[PDB]
């Protein structure tokens, strides 16, 4: 139990700390149209 | 069907002597006990004690009587186990522990005669209904 | 548009107002009235505050036949003494 | 292009067959998680403690269930709203027989199905749409919140959270009925209004647009084969259905603007199913449907029963007999 | 008639306060407005309760939300939370009512006679949502704003009469703190509970030392932070992943506003140390566990030993043990073993309610607790029957509790999606393509098929 | 020939602010009355005789629980015409022996039929399709299965349901309770028919309104729109990509699309009036043989499916005695089914 959740934890915050980083990395940029917000 | 002077005709004591309210003195007690006995008396049964109810039946076999005015009366001020033996005013509302129910602060004498009266006119109308809990609704 | 005058032309008119300040009221008034004659009790048969029951009686006055049902309500009003 | 510009790249790329984005992200793990569990339990869970009185209810297929009647069965009584993880459970049996498997399940379902709205807001800003659709997926979202997280948490336990089967969503209506009269509920009310007002103008909408279609084809070909995927034109003359659909009711009662139809056919189901999904939200906190129960009495104070009353006896019988071992004292508080 | 019809503000009517954005003389009125609106509402209500108000009836029998407010800070009430005085709730409203009209009077200048806009009028009160130094500008000094009210529940509590401690030795009374916690281990500990079963996050503070030093921490926090976004211009992480518009920075207030009604709704349904229930009404684990309190202690006086009584299912009648092997309460209550309550803590031990104490402590006031916190449970109907669904009219009671949490949940959810709304539209509308997709460059036409 | 038939055919058919049409003959008449006994009947008339019920605003109800309830069990099936022998052209008895129950359901079914007519009619007359007329047939099957053919199966009219809000709700109940009607297939599939015609309608909305094409300047879009133009106002392109990314299938045929919105609630309304046809004859879907059979033999099992039918025995027992007053149930308390303690 104690690996199981040790391995839980570490999964979870790999996928949450993609999520932020991903939405931090420029994210506005990302549409079709205007490029340019910031 | 309607609300007569028989049906508001109730014994006032236990020697047989009757009393006749007036219609405002049973709507009076009727408001006065939604006021401070409903929340655990509604319809005649008892929430924190569902061995005792409030039918006729079950205060004329109390220790003493409570199927008249005066017995009604007399547990308000003064509240006893059915058996009579013992005082229960320090957890049941009373005119004697009105400093801890303050609910009974404002109720006068003849505030406590008008539920009296109201307790004893509901189970003419109502039957069953009056104390019978659930089932009955 | 299919011809007849507009809505909104009718009643911002001031004859439009002029016939209905009276009809309005006026029709208000006898629906009142159907009530608090009692007349609207009698047209329906819808039983009084003090005509559900007899003073003692506890039990429904339902209809149980479907020939005499008739004669059933008439018995049951005549027993509410 | 570093690698993790190429991943953002990739994760945000309008060109997957399905769409990643970074909620899918998180969208995607979840969702796997609570499918292949909740598939494994329905199949093979052993049954389960739901009322925390050791009391099993066997929820699996292989446990006597069909698909009618079987259900992931919500987590023991006892737990209440304490987190129960798998490795909170001292075994994996234990972790069965107190329902384990329906708090991994939701959770991870929850997570998954708001990620799913958040996707939705995030490919339309790649692709350059209007971002209001993930709104109208707000409500069905609502409803799930509704019935497996918030009224849990104001009865106080997930045992009281919807199972996860046909048979056991039938016994949580019932039983919501005896507890809270949501009948007689208005939110619930607008909910059916949402819902039976929602399948009328989907007919409607659809037969109207079908009646109207422009003739494209002959009698022996299918009609849908007079539109062409990305033609510039429309397919049907909406002045056609406008000018039938004015006269079946007046002028006016039609939509001639086919922006304005479509928003009302996206927002009458969307605001009913908000209402229905508060419903059940605020009755979480037992402010419970209108109570007519022995609200008309006669001259002398007889009781005259109403359809209300009829309904009161219905949830009385629904009260008395539910949970029927779990009660120990006379009134049903939580 | 500056953008106030559809052609030149490109804004329907009933889209029609959006003709606002870039007004920032009639914006400013319409919040002072709005404000007015707030302060009077809370001065009329507080009247009107205090009109319709019986002293010896409970508050929570009475539709009471906001005199409970107030007797929680300390004022007209002393031991047991009987009110003492009702001038302090008097006072409450009519000085909210009259300051009501001081910003109904700057609202409707501003609103409709003072300049439209700030900019040309004075480069200090004028701003542009763009000029990110400004916005962080005006957000920090509302943040040294919030800061000082939050130091004035502090200077209540400690230097000028105290707060209502339902927690008190005796039975419930004012007290002045004079030692709240400073610990941030024990404050930003809060912060990092669990909000499941048996943890409750920040709903679970118990104690006014701890709720009268966490507002020290966050007082110094805004007003330090408040100096910081004066100081200092956002940095360009901060500046690449933000939308910099009016309706992005009202979105981004909207699902702020959303997750605290979500908290506050929670709050008054578990907590009853900063919502007492002898102003509130018990909460809904509070009065399930006075039911078994209740028959155990009928029980118990006909004869029945209550530890030992075995009920249908094999479970205690009575008493069992949690999960986790404290003695706990029997029946559907089993749920509600994490309430705490100042009631039922005096029966607690090591391991849980302790049998001997069951036994030989229990005192009157408890029964009588106990059977008024059970008979005035948080259920009722929408028309104000009190009791379970089935239950017959005659009582008129809904719970505060009740009232509080759905309106705040209600609130709390349609200010979500005002926020997925808002922000959908902030970066449709930033991006260039919030009106419709433009024919002759349509995005999707320049990107190769799926298949 | 241009003799009175035409004649009339002609003023019918004038193009005025409410149509008529030889449907209208029909159609108006019953609607009005249909309309005008249900306002009339909640307004002034009692269940007293017929239910032991208080039913109308005079009496004290309100919106919620007034009713024009069901004639007595006693009537049986009959059509209780006003001249009939039950009433013999009293209007006073005819009203408290259930009278205005036949007359809103009779002439609410020959309203109906002549609205569905007047679909017809005026599709004829305009050029359209009927399609709008065939969707309509699914109300049409709802009403006739529940209002005339369920209790034709039954004992009489009594068990039909009444007209009136709460009256509905109990109806429900007693579906529940007697007929174990969520367990029948025929009722499913008309709640998928019912929730996936709801969900079709917001989403299609939504995504229109989501795909717009820009045709105007105004952040109000629907100004950007006219009746007689001849391109369509959103993208069907960029629908279809966004729906295939995001749901992995989408609509790309906008004539199927629409089809299928007609399909799919009208298909469910009419399964569900199929299964109530069952249910006429008490032909229900209420037991799993194979649960019951292992349940009897071993204490032990226990599945949702019995803790409803413990729910549906409570329903029966504690609602029967009021709702169905003809039969004068008496059951003393020592047998009404209950849990411990409740
Ligand atoms: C940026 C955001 C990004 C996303 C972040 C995601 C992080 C993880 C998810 C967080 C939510 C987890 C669910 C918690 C459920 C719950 O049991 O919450 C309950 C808790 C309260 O916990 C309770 O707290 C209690 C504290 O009371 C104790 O202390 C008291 C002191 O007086 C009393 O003494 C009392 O008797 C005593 O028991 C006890 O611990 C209870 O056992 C315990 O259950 O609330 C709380 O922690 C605080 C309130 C939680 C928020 C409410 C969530 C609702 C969300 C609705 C969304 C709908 C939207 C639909 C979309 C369309
Ligand atoms: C498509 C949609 C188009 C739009 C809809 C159009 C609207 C038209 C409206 C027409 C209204 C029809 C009225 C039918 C009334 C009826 O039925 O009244 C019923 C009567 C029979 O009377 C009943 O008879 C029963 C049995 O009695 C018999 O048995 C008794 C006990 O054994 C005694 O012996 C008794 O003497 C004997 O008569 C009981 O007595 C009942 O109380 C009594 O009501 O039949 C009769 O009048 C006639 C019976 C024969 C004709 C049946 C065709 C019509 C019914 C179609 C639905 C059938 C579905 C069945 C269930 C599925
Ligand atoms: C909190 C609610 C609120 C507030 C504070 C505002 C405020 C405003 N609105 Mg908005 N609006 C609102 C709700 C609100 N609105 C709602 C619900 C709708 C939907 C109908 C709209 C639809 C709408 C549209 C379409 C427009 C506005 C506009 C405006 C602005 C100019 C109004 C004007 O010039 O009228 C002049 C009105 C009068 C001269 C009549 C009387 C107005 C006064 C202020 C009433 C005061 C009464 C009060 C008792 C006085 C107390 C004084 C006392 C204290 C001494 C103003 C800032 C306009 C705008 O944006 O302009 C750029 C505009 O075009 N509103
Ligand atoms: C403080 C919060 C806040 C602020 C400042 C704004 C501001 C704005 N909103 Mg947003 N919005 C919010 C919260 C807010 N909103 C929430 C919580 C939601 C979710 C419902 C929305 C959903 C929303 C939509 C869908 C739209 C806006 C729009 C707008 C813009 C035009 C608004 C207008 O003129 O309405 C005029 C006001 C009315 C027409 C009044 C509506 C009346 C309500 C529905 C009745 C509510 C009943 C009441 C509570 C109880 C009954 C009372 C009765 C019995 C008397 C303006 C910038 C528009 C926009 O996008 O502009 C960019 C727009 O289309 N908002
Ligand atoms: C925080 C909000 C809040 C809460 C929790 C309460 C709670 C209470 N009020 Mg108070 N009050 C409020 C705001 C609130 N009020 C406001 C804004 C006003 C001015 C109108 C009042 C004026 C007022 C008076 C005059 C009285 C009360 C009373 C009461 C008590 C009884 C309530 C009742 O019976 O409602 C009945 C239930 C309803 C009316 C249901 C309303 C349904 C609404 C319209 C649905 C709207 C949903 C949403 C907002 C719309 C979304 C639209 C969508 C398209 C986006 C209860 C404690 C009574 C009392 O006991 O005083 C001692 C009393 O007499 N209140
Ligand atoms: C917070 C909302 C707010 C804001 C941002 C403004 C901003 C402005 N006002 Mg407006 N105004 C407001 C509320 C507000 N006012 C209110 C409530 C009223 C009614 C009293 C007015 C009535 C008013 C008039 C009649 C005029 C203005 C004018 C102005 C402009 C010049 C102000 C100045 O330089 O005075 C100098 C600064 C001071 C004198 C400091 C005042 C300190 C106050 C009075 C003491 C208490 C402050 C403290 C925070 C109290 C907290 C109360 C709070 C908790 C409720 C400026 C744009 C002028 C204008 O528009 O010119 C064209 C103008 O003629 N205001
Ligand atoms: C009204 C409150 C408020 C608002 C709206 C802002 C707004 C801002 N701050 Mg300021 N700040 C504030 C108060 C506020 N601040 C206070 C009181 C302080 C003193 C403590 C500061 C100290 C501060 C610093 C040092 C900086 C800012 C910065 C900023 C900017 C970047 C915001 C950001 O990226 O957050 C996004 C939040 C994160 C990236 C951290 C959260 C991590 C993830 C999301 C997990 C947390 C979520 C979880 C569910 C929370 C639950 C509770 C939690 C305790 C567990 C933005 C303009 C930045 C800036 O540009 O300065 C010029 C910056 O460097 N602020
Ligand atoms: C802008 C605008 C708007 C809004 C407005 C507003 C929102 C306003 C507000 C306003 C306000 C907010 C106002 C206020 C006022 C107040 C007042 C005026 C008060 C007074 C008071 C008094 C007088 C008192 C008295 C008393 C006393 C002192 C004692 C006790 C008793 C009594 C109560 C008697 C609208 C929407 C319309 C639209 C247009 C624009
Ligand atoms: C007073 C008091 C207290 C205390 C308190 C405190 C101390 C608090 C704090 C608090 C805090 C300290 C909080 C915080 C919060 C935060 C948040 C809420 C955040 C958010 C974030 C976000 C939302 C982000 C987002 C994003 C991402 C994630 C990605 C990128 C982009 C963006 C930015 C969008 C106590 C309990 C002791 C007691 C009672 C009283
Ligand atoms: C039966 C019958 C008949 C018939 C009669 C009729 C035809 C009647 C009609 C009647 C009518 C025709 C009535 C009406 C009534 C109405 C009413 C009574 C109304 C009320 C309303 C209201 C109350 C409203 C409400 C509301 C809503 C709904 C929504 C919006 C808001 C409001 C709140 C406004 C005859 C003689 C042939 C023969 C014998 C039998
Ligand atoms: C619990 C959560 C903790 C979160 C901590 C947040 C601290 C904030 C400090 C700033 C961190 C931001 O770090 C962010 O990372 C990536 C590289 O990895 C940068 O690099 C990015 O550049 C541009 C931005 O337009 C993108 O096109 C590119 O795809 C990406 O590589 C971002 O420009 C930078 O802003
Ligand atoms: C019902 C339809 C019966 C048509 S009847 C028909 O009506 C004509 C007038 O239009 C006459 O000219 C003709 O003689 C007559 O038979
Ligand atoms: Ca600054
Ligand atoms: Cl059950
Ligand atoms: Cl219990
Ligand atoms: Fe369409």
């Amino acid at each position: 139990m104690e690996t199981l959740k040790i391995t839980v934890y570490i999964v979870v915050t790999f996928f949450v700390l993609l999520f932020v980083f991903g939405f931090l990395s420029g994210d506005p940029a990302r549409n079709p149209k205007r490029k340019d917000l910031e | 069907a309607e609300l007569t002077p028989e049906v508001l005709t109730v014994p006032l004591n236990s020697e047989g002597k009757t009393i006749t309210l007036t219609e405002k003195q049973y709507l009076e007690g009727k408001r006065l006990f939604q006021y401070a006995c409903a929340s655990c008396h509604v319809g005649g049964i008892t929430k924190t004690n569902p061995s005792l109810d409030l039918r006729t039946e079950t205060l004329a076999l109390a220790t003493p009587p409570r199927d008249n005015i005066e017995g009604l009366v007399d547990y308000m001020k003064n509240p006893t186990t059915y058996d009579g033996e013992q005082e229960i005013a320090e957890v049941h509302p009373s005119l004697r522990s009105a400093d801890i129910f303050p609910k009974m602060r404002n109720l006068t004498e003849k505030d406590l005669v008008a539920i009296a009266g109201h307790i004893l006119v509901e189970p003419k109308i109502l039957g069953d209904k009056w104390g019978g809990g659930k089932v009955y609704y | 548009t299919t011809g007849e005058r507009p809505f909104s032309d009718i009643i911002t008119s001031v004859r439009y107002w002029v016939i209905h300040s009276i009809t309005i009221p006026a029709l208000f008034i006898a629906g009142w009235l159907f009530v608090s004659t009692g007349l609207a009790y009698d047209v329906f048969g819808t039983p009084r505050p003090d005509s559900y029951y007899a003073q003692e009686q506890r039990s429904i006055p339902l209809v149980t036949d479907r020939f005499e049902a008739k004669q059933q309500v008439e018995t049951f009003l005549e027993q509410l003494k | 292009a570093n690698l993790w510009e190429r991943f953002c790249n990739w994760v945000t790329s309008t060109d997957n067959r399905l769409y990643v984005g970074w909620f899918g992200v998180i969208m995607i793990p979840t969702l796997l998680a609570a499918t292949i569990c909740f598939v494994i339990a329905f199949i093979a869970a052993p049954p389960v403690d739901i009322d925390g009185i050791r009391e099993p209810v066997s929820g699996s297929l292989l446990y006597g269930n069909n698909i009618i009647t079987g259900a992931v069965v919500p987590s023991s009584n006892a737990i209440g709203l304490h987190f129960y993880p798998i490795w909170e459970a001292a075994s994996l049996d234990e972790w069965l027989y107190n329902g384990g498997p329906y708090q991994l399940i939701i959770f991870h379902f929850l997570l998954g199905a708001s990620c799913y709205m958040g996707r939705q807001w995030e490919l339309s800003y790649r692709l350059g749409m209007r971002p209001w659709i993930c709104v109208a997926y707000s409500a069905p979202l609502a409803s799930a919140f509704a019935v497996f997280l918030i009224y849990p948490i104001g009865q106080g336990s997930f045992s009281d959270g919807m199972p996860l089967g046909i048979s056991g969503t039938f016994n949580f209506m019932i039983v919501f009925q005896a507890e809270h009269n949501i009948l007689m509920h208005p939110f619930h009310q607008l909910g059916v209004a949402g819902v039976f007002g929602g399948a009328l103008f989907c007919a409607m909408h659809g037969s109207l647009v079908t009646s109207s279609l422009i003739r494209e084809t002959t009698e022996t070909e299918s009609a849908n084969y007079g539109y062409k995927f990305g033609q510039e034109e429309e397919t049907y003359n909406i002045v056609a259905a406008h000018g039938y659909f004015g006269r079946l009711i007046f002028q006016y009662a039609s939509f001639n603007n086919s922006r304005s139809l479509h928003f009302f056919l996206a927002a009458w189901p969307v605001v009913g199913v908000w209402f229905a999904a508060l419903g059940i939200s605020t009755m979480a906190f037992n402010l419970n449907g209108f109570n007519f129960n022995h609200s008309v009495i006669d001259a002398k104070g007889n009781v005259i029963n109403t359809w209300a009353d009829i309904i009161n006896r219905a949830n009385l019988g629904m009260e008395v007999m539910h949970e029927r071992n779990a009660h120990n004292f006379p009134l049903d508080l939580a | 008639a500056t953008n106030r019809d559809q052609e030149s503000s490109g804004f329907a009517w009933w889209a029609g306060n959006a003709r606002l954005i870039n007004l920032s003389g009639k914006l400013l009125g319409a919040h002072v407005a709005h404000a007015g609106l707030i302060v009077f509402w809370a001065g009329a209500m507080t009247l009107f309760e205090l009109a319709h108000f019986i002293p010896e009836k409970p508050m929570y029998e009475q539709g009471l939300i906001l005199i409970p407010h107030i007797a929680t800070l300390g004022w007209g009430v002393g031991p047991g939370g009987e009110v003492v005085d009702t001038f302090p709730f008097f006072v409450v409203g009519v000085v909210h009512l009259i300051s009501s009209a001081v910003l109904g009077f700057g609202g409707v200048y501003h609103a409709i006679r003072g300049p439209e806009t700030l900019e040309e009028y004075s480069s200090f009160f004028g701003y542009d949502w763009k000029d990110k130094n400004k916005m962080t500008t005006i957000l920090g000094f509302h943040l040294i704003v919030l800061g000082i009210g939050a130091l004035l529940l502090v200077a209540k509590a400690m230097f000028f009469g105290g707060l209502y401690d339902t927690w008190a030795p005796g039975g419930g009374d004012v007290r002045v703190i004079t030692n709240p916690t400073l610990d941030p281990r024990v404050i930003f500990g809060y912060l990092l509970k669990s909000p499941f079963g048996g943890e409750g996050w920040i709903v679970s503070v118990n104690n006014l030392e701890d709720v009268v030093g966490g507002h020290i921490w966050i007082g110094l926090i805004c007003i330090a932070g408040g100096i910081w976004h004066i100081l200092t211009t956002p940095f360009g992480w901060a500046r690449r992943a933000f939308i910099w518009s009016g309706e992005a920075y009202l979105s981004y207030s909207l699902g702020a506003l959303s997750m605290m009604g979500f908290i506050a709704t929670c709050f008054v349904w578990f907590n009853n140390t900063v919502y007492p229930s002898e102003f509130y009404g018990p909460t809904g684990p509070e009065a399930s566990q006075a039911q078994a309190m209740t028959f155990l202690i009928r029980d118990q006086k006909l004869g029945a030993n209550v530890g030992s009584a075995q009920g249908p299912t094999g479970l205690g009648k009575y008493l069992m043990r949690s999960p986790t092997g404290e003695i706990i309460f029997g029946g559907e209550t089993m749920r509600f073993w994490d309430f705490r309550g100042p009631w039922l803590e005096p029966l607690r031990g090591p391991n849980g309610l302790d049998l001997n104490k069951i036994k030989n402590d229990i005192q009157p006031w408890q029964e009588r607790r106990a059977a008024e916190y059970m008979t005035h449970a948080p259920l009722g109907s929408l028309n104000s029957v009190g009791g379970v669904a089935t239950e017959i009219n005659s009582v008129n009671f809904v719970s505060p509790r009740s009232w509080l949490a759905t309106s705040h949940f209600v609130l709390a959810f349609f200010f979500l999606v005002g926020h997925l709304w808002h922000a959908g539209r902030a970066r449709a509308a930033a991006a260039g393509f919030e009106k419709g997709i433009d024919r002759e460059s349509e995005p999707v036409l320049s990107m190769p098929s799926l298949d | 020939e241009r003799g009175w038939f035409d004649i009339l055919d002609d003023w019918l058919k004038r193009d005025r602010f409410v149509f008529v049409g030889w449907s209208g003959i029909l159609l108006f008449p019953c609607a009005y009355l249909a309309l005008g006994g249900w306002l009339t009947g909640t307004t002034f008339v009692t269940s007293w005789y017929t239910h032991g019920l208080a039913s109308s605003y005079l009496e004290g109800c309100n919106f919620l629980t007034v009713a024009v309830s069901t004639p007595a069990n006693s009537m049986g099936h009959s059509l209780l015409l006003l001249w009939g022998p039950e009433a013999q052209g009293d209007f006073t008895r005819w009203c408290q022996l259930g009278g205005l129950w036949t007359f809103i359901a009779l002439h609410g079914a020959f309203g109906l039929i002549g609205f569905m007519l007047r679909q017809f009619e005026i599709a004829r007359l305009v050029g359209v399709r009927p399609y709008n007329a065939i969707a309509f047939s699914a109300p049409i099957a709802v009403f006739v299965s529940v209002f005339l053919i369920y209790p034709l199966g039954q004992s009489s009219w009594f068990f039909a349901p009444s007209f009136g809000v709460a009256a509905i709700f109990r109806f429900l109940l007693f579906f529940q309770g007697f007929h174990n009607w969520t367990l029948n297939p025929f009722h499913m599939m008309g709640v998928a028919g019912v929730l996936g015609g709801a969900l079709l309608c917001a989403i299609h909305g939504a995504t229109v309104e989501n795909t717009l094409f820009q045709d105007g300047e105004g952040a109000s879009t629907f100004r950007a729109f006219n009746p007689t133009q001849a391109e369509e106002t959103y993208s069907m392109v960029t629908a279809n990509r966004f729906w295939s990314q995001i749901f992995g299938i989408a609509f790309s045929n906008k004539r199927w699309l629409h089809f299928f919105m007609l399909f799919v609630p009208v298909t469910g309304l009419w399964m569900s009036a199929i299964g109530v046809v069952g249910l006429a004859l008490n032909l229900r879907s209420y037991d799993f043989i194979s649960q019951e059979i292992r349940a009897a033999e071993d204490p032990e099992f226990e599945t949702f499916y019995t803790k409803n039918l413990l729910l549906n025995e409570g329903i029966r027992a504690w609602m029967a005695p009021q709702d169905q007053p003809h039969e004068n149930f008496v059951f003393p308390e020592e047998v009404l089914p209950r849990g411990n303690a409740l």
